[PDB]
């Protein structure tokens, strides 16, 4: 996997 | 929301159980016929990868139709490479093939497969 | 073959516009009633998503129905931030939903969403 | 964008 877009 | 979190493989991996309903013939919903060759798809991943089908599944007669006749121009080893592409993202571009893939690939208007195609010929002349 | 070349960003194209298939209500072909609240998907997106809805519509009977009631302890908010999330790989993951988008992951069968609820939530303790 | 895979 998870990511800040 | 503006506070989303993303996860990087989500699409991919969307993808690869669309193909896996493809190769199991799972609620496919119509039938892409090619000089006589038969092709098995889901109408909404056609639309999805192609300006062509777009068209074609978003008129109002068009719509209900089950099975699709294109131009008998068409190769069906070009239309086979460039429906396992819209499936996989991999597109197999070899020498042998690429001027049936170009030409496929401007009738189904997928435009960045057209653009690949230009330059790779580029580079060989 | 072995020589495929691959477009990185096909499957998130692909997903985009799936869901502006979605957003215009063109070929969705299931409603999906979560305490009568109504939301209209493509089945196909659904299975490819989701291990409860993979094992719905690859039923014999259930594959040709076309509205599927939720369990009733099912929040509405929950089904809606992951139907948002199967279409975009965004999650609106916020305090204030949490633990009704971990329980509704749990019953949809949406593993990674699971760990990653159960992540944030061990963060806070 | 195209890569190798
Ligand atoms: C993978 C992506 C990019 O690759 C392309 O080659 C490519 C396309 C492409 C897609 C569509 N389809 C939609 C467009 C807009 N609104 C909706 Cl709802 C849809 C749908 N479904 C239409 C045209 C496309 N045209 C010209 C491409 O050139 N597909
Ligand atoms: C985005 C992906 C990963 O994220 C998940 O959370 C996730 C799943 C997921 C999917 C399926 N569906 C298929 C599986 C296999 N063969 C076929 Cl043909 C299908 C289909 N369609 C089944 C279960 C899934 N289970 C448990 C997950 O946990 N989806
Ligand atoms: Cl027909
Ligand atoms: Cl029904």
């Amino acid at each position: 996997a998870w990511v800040i877009p | 929301a503006d506070s989303c979190i993303q996860f990087t493989r989500h699409a991919s991996d969307v993808l690869l159980n669309l193909n896996r309903l493809r190769s199991r013939d799972i609620l496919t919903d119509v039938v892409i016929v090619v000089s006589r060759e038969q092709f098995r798809a889901h109408k909404t991943v056609l639309m999805a990868c192609s300006g062509l089908f777009y068209s074609i599944f978003t008129d109002q007669l068009k719509c209900n139709l089950s099975v699709i006749n294109l131009d008998p121009e068409i190769n069906p080893e070009g239309f086979c490479i460039l429906l396992d592409f819209m499936y996989t993202s991999r597109l197999n571009l070899r020498e042998g093939n690429i001027m049936a893939v170009m030409a496929t690939a401007m009738y189904l208007q997928m435009e960045h497969v057209v653009d690949t195609c230009r330059k790779f010929i580029k580079a060989s002349e």
